[PDB]
């Protein structure tokens, strides 16, 4: 019963001083909340090009955030309802996406500095939960893992090294040997995660000093019971999952290091697997004739996220792009992926 | 350049490997001593793909022989061609696995495996540019299945960018040789799903059918059956060993035949296949070969291609042939049998041609098909597993080797998912 719901939003970073100094032109314009236009900077020297006007490349979103949008604005207008879904006993999932160097980590997760929407996600989670806790005891557990070359690192507790995925009785997915910290405040989980970021595999690549080589996956479980512990309870374990997708890579022209080529390929493969999983879930949600298996099997990322992705859950794709023509190609591909993540012709 | 590493695990696997080696040595003009006594310079040009050159003008298979029992090793060493193998490349245990995947994967096999790993690392170091690995084994027993799988996992961890090929002899439906075969197959198939890039599904029942119906052979022995498998194996890698007009190696084949990561289970085939009597009343021509190869009754997997669709098919031709004729024949087969080919992958056929034919024949062909009918093989196995597992039959033995029920649950789930995926893409 796939009733998959995914909102797709995107954050346009403000043009940086470096981009301005390098002569960057504004390829990105927002026409509406629903749409973004990427002005492909063609010379248009031919009559055909002048007639076709391929410059106006449109992409479909639920909410395009402009250059002035902050972490608080992205939170307030996108993930806010996903947090509510978890509070109410459903799962939800947030995916950060874009070419490496796009600022995905800072917009969404942070790293001590730049709290990201993750801080905002937890901040409202805990205020609402602490209030609800008066009647229904809550245990907000938190795990943080790394999906790298299809192996899973325990980021909160690296002594478990690289782990597999297993099916639960009633076939949900568990990562073996993962540390789960029961918390009461955003300060605890946020610091826990940011500390966990220290154990992530990252490298100083040409496109990004801190390029993630892996998908950073947060799993916050809002476990609840009526405080009447001696009674039979239909408890809930809603999972608020946030994924820092590994940045897309086409930097292999210079990243000729054996491991970077391996990592690059596995990253791109699994980003595409996510894409295919999303396309399948959307098609089933739409109720198209494509009755078949959702290919969660194609990656560890999707196998694990299956538990939220195939049900009555709220998900969100948050992409990161630049207005500069100097990175037109990266913005183009980032927008293309996101457009395909949504698959709705409203634009 | 482009060296392949060969691994043989468990009795059946070893036996098949022996046959494979025998054929290939003959092909490259290598005698039982390791000396080249061939005529053609083409036989030695790419000798390094399968052989290391030892001191004093001798050649030695880049082969590792693995078993939990020593008897098999002895049998191999005493065989015709037994002396060609490097003595240090025999890695054997003393206990055996007793048809228990857990013994092979977790216990005895675990103890064994480090030696094997050490050997294969050395073998990798020796070779200038190893393209990848070929493992010959079965899924139904303990060693080839459990130990083999373990070995594969280890290999992939150290060589994640290299090509991983398995020739897996699968349990047939009717001819069930053992009682726990369903368990062993299920457990091993799961592991194969994640760690092999291409898996050649070979089935004993189908082989028997070929031997009885097509070769009209009075008494098939395992050796005869093995020969067929060996031929098929030789076919795939002919492009690495000889020149040609259109050349396709292990990687090229995989990329053309595997559209989705998990769907890498092939039904292989070989042609021509005739009796002694029916040799005279036949045309040695490409149309006939083509006709033979695409027939359902010429498949070495016990699956009806007419019960599914071909996702992709690779044909590898050996001998002096006109490209146009080859192309015509392949187009004709897809046009005439439209209903057996998925319609959303135009030109479902990949062709490769090597100028050097196998010995005794002027023309030969090898077929590799990715057919949605392979689901039948998985489905039956799944069913049998369910039948056992529902009553927890024979579970205790496995659990005594450290295995947990949950693994079984996982594997079964995985296989089911795989089956579903095949069905949907049909
Ligand atoms: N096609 C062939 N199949 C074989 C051959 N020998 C055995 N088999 C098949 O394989 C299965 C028996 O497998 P094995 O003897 O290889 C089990 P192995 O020695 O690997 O582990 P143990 O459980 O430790 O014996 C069964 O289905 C046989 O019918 C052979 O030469 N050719
Ligand atoms: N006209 C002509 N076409 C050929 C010949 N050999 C191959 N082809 C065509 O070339 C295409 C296949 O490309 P190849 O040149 O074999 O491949 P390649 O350039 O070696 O690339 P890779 O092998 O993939 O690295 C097909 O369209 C063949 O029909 C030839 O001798 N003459
Ligand atoms: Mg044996
Ligand atoms: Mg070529």
């Amino acid at each position: 019963d796939i009733t998959y719901n995914m909102n797709v939003v995107i954050r346009c970073r403000p043009m940086s001083n470096s981009e301005k100094n390098e002569g960057a032109k504004n390829v990105i314009k927002i026409m509406d909340n629903k749409m973004i236009v990427l002005l492909d900077p063609s010379d248009n020297t031919d009559n055909v090009l002048r007639q076709n006007r391929t410059k106006e490349k449109r992409y479909c979103f639920d909410y395009v955030f402009d250059e002035n949008s902050t972490q608080e604005d992205v939170y307030n207008n996108s993930v806010k309802p996903l947090v509510d879904a978890v509070i109410k006993g459903y799962n939800s999932t947030v995916f950060a996406y874009g070419a490496t160097g796009a600022g995905k980590t800072h917009t969404i997760i942070g790293y001590k500095n730049e709290p990201g929407i993750m801080m905002m996600i937890l901040q409202d989670l805990f205020k609402k939960i602490k209030t609800l806790k008066a009647m229904n005891e809550y245990k907000i557990k938190c795990s943080f893992i790394e999906i790298y070359n299809e192996n899973i690192c325990d980021l909160l507790n690296p002594s478990s090294e690289y782990l597999d995925l297993r099916e639960d009785p009633v076939k949900g997915i568990t990562v073996s040997n993962i540390f789960e910290v029961c918390t009461t405040s955003v300060e605890e989980i946020m610091e826990l995660i940011h500390t966990g970021n220290r154990n992530r595999t990252q490298e100083p690549t040409d496109a990004n000093r801190t390029s993630s080589r892996s998908h950073g996956v947060l799993q916050v479980i809002v476990e609840e019971t009526e405080k009447g512990q001696g009674l039979y309870q239909q408890t809930k374990k809603g999972k608020l999952c946030v994924i820092d997708l590994a940045g897309s890579e086409r930097a292999s022209q210079t990243n000729n290091k054996g491991m970077r080529m391996l990592e690059g390929a596995n990253i791109n493969r699994s980003l595409l697997a996510l894409g295919n999983v999303i396309n399948a879930l959307v098609s089933r949600s739409k109720g198209t004739s494509k009755s078949n298996f959702i290919p969660f099997r194609d990656s560890k990322l999707t196998r694990l996220l299956k538990d939220s992705l195939g049900g009555n859950c709220k998900t969100l794709m948050i992409a990161n792009i630049s207005p500069s023509h100097l990175s037109y190609e990266d913005t183009h591909n980032t927008l293309k992926y996101a457009n395909r993540a949504k698959n709705i012709k409203n634009v | 350049m482009r060296e392949i590493v060969h691994i043989q695990a468990g009795q059946c696997g070893n036996q098949i490997g022996a046959k494979f080696w025998e054929v290939i040595s003959d092909e490259h003009g290598i005698d039982p001593t390791g000396s080249y006594h061939g005529d053609s310079d083409l036989q030695l040009e790419r000798i390094n793909v399968y052989y290391n050159e030892a001191a004093g003008n001798k050649y030695v298979p880049r082969a590792i022989l693995v078993d939990l029992e020593p008897g098999t090793m002895d049998s191999v060493r005493s065989g015709p061609f037994g002396q060609i193998f490097r003595p240090d490349n025999f890695v054997f245990g003393q206990s055996g696995a007793g048809n228990n995947w857990a013994k092979g994967h977790y216990t005895e096999g675990a103890e064994l495996v480090d030696s094997v790993l050490d050997v294969v690392r050395k073998e990798s170091e020796s070779c200038d540019c190893l393209q990848g690995f070929q493992l010959t084994h079965s899924l139904g027993g303990g060693t080839g299945s459990g130990m083999g799988t373990l070995l594969i996992s280890k290999i992939r961890e150290e060589y994640p960018d290299r090509i991983m090929n398995t020739f897996s002899v699968v349990p047939s439906p009717k001819v069930s040789d053992t009682v726990v075969e369903p368990y062993n197959a299920t457990l091993s198939v799961h592991q194969l799903v994640e760690n092999t890039d291409e898996t050649y599904c070979i089935d004993n029942e189908a082989l028997y059918d070929i031997c009885f119906r097509t070769l009209k052979l009075t008494t098939p022995t395992y050796g005869d059956l093995n020969h067929l498998v060996s031929a098929t194996m030789s076919g795939v890698t002919t492009c690495l060993r000889f020149p040609g007009q259109l050349n396709a190696d292990l990687r090229k084949l995989a990329v053309n035949m595997v559209p989705f990561p998990r769907l890498h289970f092939f039904m292989p085939g070989f042609a021509p296949l005739t009796s002694r009597g029916s040799q005279q009343y036949r045309a040695l021509t490409v149309p006939e070969l083509t006709q033979q190869m695409f027939d359902a009754k010429n498949m070495m997997a016990a699956c009806d291609p007419r019960h599914g669709r071909y996702l992709t098919v690779a044909a590898v031709f050996r001998g002096r042939m006109s490209m146009k004729e080859v192309d015509e024949q392949m187009l004709n087969v897809q046009n005439k049998n439209s209903s057996y080919f998925v319609e959303w992958i135009p030109n479902n056929v990949k062709t490769a041609v090597c100028d050097i034919p196998p010995r005794g024949l002027k023309m030969s062909a090898t077929f590799i098909g990715n057919s949605t009918a392979i689901q039948e093989l998985f489905k039956r196995i799944s069913e049998q597993f369910t039948a056992m597992f529902r009553r927890k039959a024979f579970l205790h033995w496995y659990t005594g080797e450290g295995m947990d029920e949950m693994e079984f649950t996982e594997a079964e789930s995985n296989m089911n998912d795989l089956v579903s995926e095949y069905q949907q893409y049909q």
